[PDB]
RNA sequence: CCGCAGAAGAAGCACCGGCUAACUCCGUGCCAGCAGCCGCGGUAAUACGGAGGGUGCAAGCGUUAAUCGGAAUUACUGGGCGUAAAGCGCACGCAGGCGGUUUGUUAAGUCAGAUGUGAAAUCCCCGGGCUCAACCUGGGAACUGCAUCUGAUACUGGCAA
RNA sequence: GCUAGUAGGUGGGGUAACGGCUCACCUAGGCGACGAUCCCUAGCUGGUCUGAGAGGAUGACCAGCCACACUGGAACUGAGA
RNA sequence: UUUUUUUUUUUUUUUUUUUU
């Protein structure tokens, strides 16, 4: 019952000698919904093979979020090239107000009280690398209080 | 480190704390051994020793779980003086609910959580979180 | 009660007068450094014994002359 | 893509270049008819399009655009102005909003509705 | 001022089995969705991620018949009330004047009851209150008043609801006709198919 | 409020691109023309200009004169120095900023309190009187500072070493 | 680049009460790049068109100031002009 | 780090709608 879905595009189709060349391509995320989300990139000679490619590269484990029980504990660093990226929960009880630019990579999980939009970037390829390479560095309960004791 | 008293605690344990060591050590000041004692007691670092004790050196056990800094989240507010004085009910709350910061006030150094219920203001430290 | 300011004795004219002039503690909502700006503490001293180079304690008199306030009370810093 | 050839014109077709000079005060206004024109030989050939000359005090010479419909709008009125200098106008930097006083100016047009202000016809 | 029709209209687009004619022949058979409720376009419509919660501000615009004036005077407090959108908006339309009496069937349809309690009809424990806006709060009482409490269109009402689910947020009596809200509703069991948080994120867009 | 007498007596403008929002049948040839960022018209003009229908909404509907929206920007509270803009070839000293860190001591700033100010309509919450929305409101609070004092000592500055 | 009774003593005089507030006088003392001269441009407050809000901004409800009502300067008469 | 075998060649107008 995994839940699938794209978030961006390129037109990508130049100039040459000669006359033009085209492109298809993908960026999308897949997830499972006790707690687990994941990201992967395609292309092909075609639209729906791409996105296919492109899903099937998704499909890879998809990282455990530390959920307690609805939304998750730590503003676990997002870190790219200046995103920052932090994301906010909101009290468990309103929605994921979060940046329609990513909201995908937490609905296909659906995680139910996150928020914060686009913070440093209008782009969507730059918030949703940022997210996924930062939430493996995410931190258990009982490794927070192993941090603060043992 | 002359320019800021005290603030070469917060950056060192830091450092070794990412540079792959268990340990570090240094010359003891008149704020910073009772910053290493809170460190311990709330579990931050897994012991610390002071050594040498008619003028003595300061040494941490650092908590190298996973290769990584147990203090990377961490920031040190309170600045020459652009002091950070805040009263009992203005105090540090972050990470939604799972804080913490480390302050100082009219019973030592102390964590923010600490200050909050004994009912006092205080020098923001640092943000251990 | 008295107001007790830390004066040096940075003037010297008149038979009966010094002024022992030193930053204003009257502060202001501004930035975060001390606040150093003037007062004219104008004094009557009759006893002359701190002349030119101690720092003075003073207390709050009557104007006998031109808003001429304080006296003299005692050396808070010695001689240099 | 050298920007200094490239900026003027590019890709856009509202092209934003306008040219709006003068300020001094505001530029919602009581405009006199101070002396009519109807000379200068153009390209657009402008047929019964009275463009007069406005005393504005403003550090230069002005002039207006006569705004809408209705064929009297005299040398001795004096009307409200307003920005929108079409493509079709050299000098001009304003248009009019011009049935005040007895230049009238919409005469029996039905359609006109809220656009200038007429009544109902025959339902 | 509320829009007074084509009511089927209404349903042709808010979509299937609304409250605002429940009751006889209509439904389904002539609401035309699955069909082609719109045969031009039909072939190959879309949707908008903005466009599907504004026809679902527009279901609960219209199958409670509420102006938009309501809309922002209800969400004005709402930002001081300390629920959810479920409860802070969706729950009052439930249960303002015009809408709780057609619940517990002194009128047959949604649009039918509003009409009444502006007609002078009911009252909320004496209060005429044709500001049916004026939301009744639990364990406070609404009826019908003497001269209109078993009169005609209550029967069509009262003898059709019987066959149907009545919900236990509310309490009536059939045979004398008054009542009240014996609990708040709840997002859970409040039984609008309206994912009930849509109608305030998209003023956020 | 209570009987007669009748749905009777009570509505419309933008318009219709795409922005929240519904589209076509036609016109005049960058005509006349909206002109806010965009976009429209260069004989096949989806909103220029006419018309058919319908739409957003209903004592309302578009739009206007200013200016912040979204947008993060004068930043003790909030900052970027490869970029827009961005450590100025160069430092003789005159004032100024930081003055090495701790003992014995000190509490003026630090922080908490007791007591005063802010009669009454706040902001933020409830309970109600009118049929009632409103309105009319009453009740509950929170006000950094400044005053007058009781303390608690980790900084800020000092004092003796 | 600003001082003039202005800066300090002398001591005469009168303010309910202070003082170059000030005369006369003996002498030249007072300020300044830790903003002295001098002008901008303005109604200012509790509030609030708008709130994590810090910024942009208005001062006009009630009054609080003023300040009038022809250009008014100003004395008198009145507790109160 | 020697790199002058002649200097010049008018504007257009291509450009298969659109949300994804």
């Amino acid at each position: 019952e995994l839940q699938e879905k794209l978030i961006a595009v390129n037109r990508v189709s130049k100039t040459v000698k000669g006359g033009r060349i085209f492109s298809f391509t993908a960026l999308t995320v897949v997830g499972d919904g006790n707690g687990r989300v994941g990201f992967g990139y395609g292309k092909a000679r075609e639209v729906p093979a791409a996105i296919q490619k492109a899903m099937e590269k998704a499909r890879r484990n998809m990282i455990n979020v530390a959920l307690n029980n609805g939304t998750l504990q730590h503003p676990v660093k997002g870190v790219h090239t200046g995103s920052r990226v932090f994301m906010q929960p909101a009290s468990e009880g309103t929605g994921i107000i979060a940046g329609g630019a990513m909201r995908a990579v937490l609905e296909v999980a659906g995680v139910h009280n996150v928020l914060a939009k686009a913070y440093g970037s209008t782009n969507p390829i730059n918030v949703v690398r940022a997210t996924i390479d930062g939430l493996e560095n995410m931190n258990s309960p009982e490794m927070v209080a192993a941090k603060r004791g043992k | 480190s002359m320019q800021d008293p005290i603030a070469d605690m917060l950056t060192r344990i830091r450092n070794g704390q990412a540079a792959n060591k268990a340990a570090v050590t240094m010359p003891s000041s008149k704020l910073k051994v009772a910053i290493a004692n809170v460190l311990k007691e709330e579990g931050f670092i897994e012991d610390f020793k002071v050594e040498g004790d008619t003028k003595p050196e300061l040494e941490l056990t650092l908590k190298y779980f996973q290769g990584k800094a147990v203090v990377e989240s961490i920031q040190r507010v309170s600045r020459p003086g652009l002091r950070i004085y805040k009263r009992k009910d203005e105090l540090p709350k972050v990470m939604a609910g799972l804080g913490i910061a480390v302050v100082s006030t009219s019973k030592g150094v102390m964590t923010d959580r600490a200050a909050r219920q004994a009912g006092l203001g205080g020098e923001i430290i640092c943000y251990v979180a | 009660k008295i107001r007790t300011l830390q004066g040096r004795v940075v003037s010297d004219k008149m038979e009966k007068s010094i002024v022992v002039a030193i930053e204003r503690f009257v502060k202001h909502p501004i930035y975060g450094k001390f606040i150093k700006r003037t007062t004219k503490l104008h004094v009557h001293d009759e006893n002359n014994e701190c002349g030119i180079g101690d720092v003075v304690e003073i207390r709050e008199c009557r104007p006998l002359s031109k808003t001429k306030s304080w006296t003299l009370v005692r050396v808070v810093e010695k001689a240099v | 893509a050298t920007v200094n050839q490239l900026v003027r014109k590019p890709r856009a077709r509202k092209v934003a270049k306008s040219n709006v000079p003068a300020l001094e005060a505001c530029p919602q206004k009581r405009g006199v008819c101070t002396r009519v024109y109807t000379t200068t030989p153009k390209k657009p050939n402008s047929a019964l399009r009275k463009v007069c000359r406005v005393r504005l005090t403003n550090g230069f010479e002005v002039t207006s655009y006569i705004g809408g419909e209705g064929h009297n709008l005299q040398e001795h009125s004096v009307i409200l102005i307003r920005g929108g200098r079409v493509k079709d106008l050299p000098g001009v930097r304003y248009h009019t909003v011009r049935g005040a006083l007895d230049c009238s100016g919409v005469k029996d047009r039905k359609q006109a509705r809220s656009k200038y202000g007429v009544k109902r016809p025959k339902a | 001022a509320r829009y007074l029709g084509p009511k089927l209209k209404l349903s042709r687009r808010e979509g299937t089995d609304l409250f605002l004619k429940s009751g006889v022949r209509a439904i389904d058979t002539k609401c035309k969705i699955e069909q082609a409720p719109g045969q031009h376009g039909a072939r190959k419509p879309r949707l908008s991620d903005y466009g599907v919660q504004l026809r679902e501000k527009q279901k609960v615009r219209r199958i409670y018949g509420v102006l938009e004036r309501q809309f922002r005077n209800y969400y004005k407090e709402a930002a001081r009330l300390k629920g959810n959108t479920g409860e802070n908006l969706l729950a009052l339309l439930e249960g303002r004047l015009d809408n709780v009496v057609y619940r517990m069937g002194f009128g047959a349809t949604r649009a039918e009851a509003r009409q009444l309690v502006s007609h002078k009809a009911i009252m909320v424990n004496g209060r005429v209150v044709n500001i049916a806006s004026y939301q009744v709060s639990p364990n406070d009482v609404v009826s019908i008043r003497e001269k209109a409490k078993k009169q005609s269109r209550v029967k069509a009402a009262l003898e059709l609801a019987e066959q149907r689910e009545k919900p236990t947020w509310l309490e009536v009596d059939a045979g004398k006709m008054e009542g009240t809200f014996k609990r708040k509703p709840e997002r859970s069991d409040l039984s609008a198919d309206i994912n009930e948080h849509l109608i305030v994120e998209l003023y956020s867009k």
